[PDB]
């Protein structure tokens, strides 16, 4: 939480009635004279008085910081390493079915080209057979 | 160009090749077309060592020469090998011929590169299972000791501000006691 | 072994991580820290003024 | 119906325009931020604001088991569910390294075999040419 | 739906500790902070 203009955190801080746009009351105050009351990062006039709305914080409850220990930040923390762990899983078994289906693939063309080659060897082995019989033969 | 497509590409490849054991083990098949294919293919993983130095493979590997083949001629015997391959499977076929393999063999099995189709002795197995337990053991231990040394240095590095983090908190907590405790004394100053 | 050696991983990246980032986010934590204690200060210094103020009125 | 990325019921599922394909919004979020705006399992791009319908339905009242009525059996079901999925990335990623190196080896073989072929074509073209020389050069009765 | 009006702003970073860079630290954090939190609301329960 940071003012839209200053970008520190504002001790008073205001929200814009039409955008929502937490900022400080001074920084709002200097752009709305500035722009003739107009918002910053909208063309839609701003009033001063009307359209900034303050910002109350109550101290009923402890205050707690937030830092890695918060139950809701390890709940953020565990909810993110899930996704990440479900995307990598996700990715890693789509590589892995794309790399099944092409080592299928590759074992159908290498039967087949083992085959050929088979078949291929066998005709080299009986043209050679041939051109001996026709070199024993052709005195 | 005349070396292999397969070190250029991006599969992974070992890094050290043999090729007297590979060409041995390729002279041992009793199909003459496979153990052509084969001391070709371990002539060209060897040709790929030397040619192209992969990360931890041992330096002065003796390059293989090969007889050079024409593009024409490749062309031409890859036009042959798609003529004369089969019916290519539904993808769908080759899911559930997967799923069967991973159903039957454990997936524990099935992620062990060592577990041979043919190799029906529990014995080999359970040795393997031990050689992977060792090796998954020394890789723990390595990145236990790497996260330990990084977690050393990040505490070593973040200590201050740690501490500063807590003394903050708990001057945050004293003045929200202190906060309150005013608030409860100025309602019944109103009051009185 | 392979659970052991998952988390292992996850805890290097996680270290890698904070290594890249961490001087960053112990710096804006630390900003929040002071500004909601000094927020806290503030309103405590309001309320003790407040309180002093009816005091001596009355 | 479960999620495509996930593979369970997404909390606010969400279909493609173009497949038809649920799932997850944070999950499609992801991957979409991942992959540069690619749809899973296609190489069609997918829009994430316009191409992705939320689908409005009933919630699905899961039921709470009598075994999870504490915070220590939750916990303890819940280390045991991340303790399975990280084994269970872990067996993916080792089948898919294994099979990257049979798909590799597979490769070396198909090209080792094509270049055998060529200088099998090579070495039968040179025997018939030497054959039709003989049979030109002999005299047939 | 018509009185509550969302604060449009940047994400807060929370100060990640290096201790808890691990899954399993991780959850054994999560569990001292739900045996706080349980704690804390009895505590508070006896006190009022």
């Amino acid at each position: 939480m940071l003012c839209a203009l200053s970008g520190e955190i504002p001790e008073e801080p205001v929200v814009s009635k039409k955008t929502g746009v937490l900022f400080e009351k001074r920084l709002i105050l200097k752009y709305l004279e500035e722009h003739n009351n107009i918002e910053p990062g909208t063309t839609e006039e701003l009033d001063p008085e009307t359209d900034l709305l303050p910002i109350k914080t109550s101290r009923v409850v402890r205050p707690r910081p937030p830092n890695f220990t918060s139950i809701p930040s390890l709940l953020k923390a565990f909810q993110d390493e899930w996704d990440a762990l479900v995307l990598e899983t996700y990715t890693t078994r789509e590589q892995l079915a794309r790399v099944r289906e092409e080592l299928a693939t590759a074992l159908y063309q290498h039967d087949a080209a083992v085959r050929v080659i088979a078949r291929l060897t066998r005709e080299r082995d009986e043209a050679r057979e041939a051109l001996a019989r026709l070199t024993v033969t052709g005195a | 160009r005349r070396r292999t497509q397969v070190m250029q590409r991006e599969l992974p490849r070992t890094a050290v090749v043999d090729i007297d054991a590979l060409l041995r083990a390729a002279d041992e098949i009793e199909d003459p077309a496979r153990a052509l294919v084969a001391r070709e293919a371990a002539l060209l993983m060897a040709h790929d060592a030397a040619k192209y130095p992969l990360p931890g493979a041992p330096p002065g590997v003796k390059p293989v020469e090969i007889p050079r083949f024409s593009d024409d001629e490749l062309a031409e015997a890859r036009l042959q090998i798609l003529m004369e391959m089969k019916e290519k499977p539904a993808p769908e076929v080759v899911h559930a011929i997967w799923n069967r393999r991973e159903e039957n063999l454990n997936a524990l099995r099935l992620g062990l590169g060592y577990y041979d189709s043919d190799s029906e002795d529990g014995e080999d197995d359970v040795a393997n299972i031990r050689a992977t337990l060792e090796a998954a053991l020394d890789r723990l231990m390595a990145s236990a000791e790497k996260g330990n040394k990084l977690e050393k240095k990040l505490n070593l590095h973040l200590g201050g501000y740690k501490n500063r983090a807590e003394m903050l908190r708990k001057k945050l907590g004293e003045a929200h006691a202190a906060l309150e405790k005013a608030r409860n004394a100025l309602a019944g100053f109103q009051v009185l | 072994a392979y659970t052991a050696q998952a988390y292992l991983s996850a805890r290097r990246a996680h270290l890698a991580l904070l290594d890249t980032h961490g001087k960053n986010a112990w710096l804006i934590g630390n900003w929040h820290l002071e500004g909601e204690v000094k927020a806290v200060e503030k309103e405590l210094a309001e309320t003790k003024r407040e309180i002093d103020r009816v005091s001596l009125a009355r």
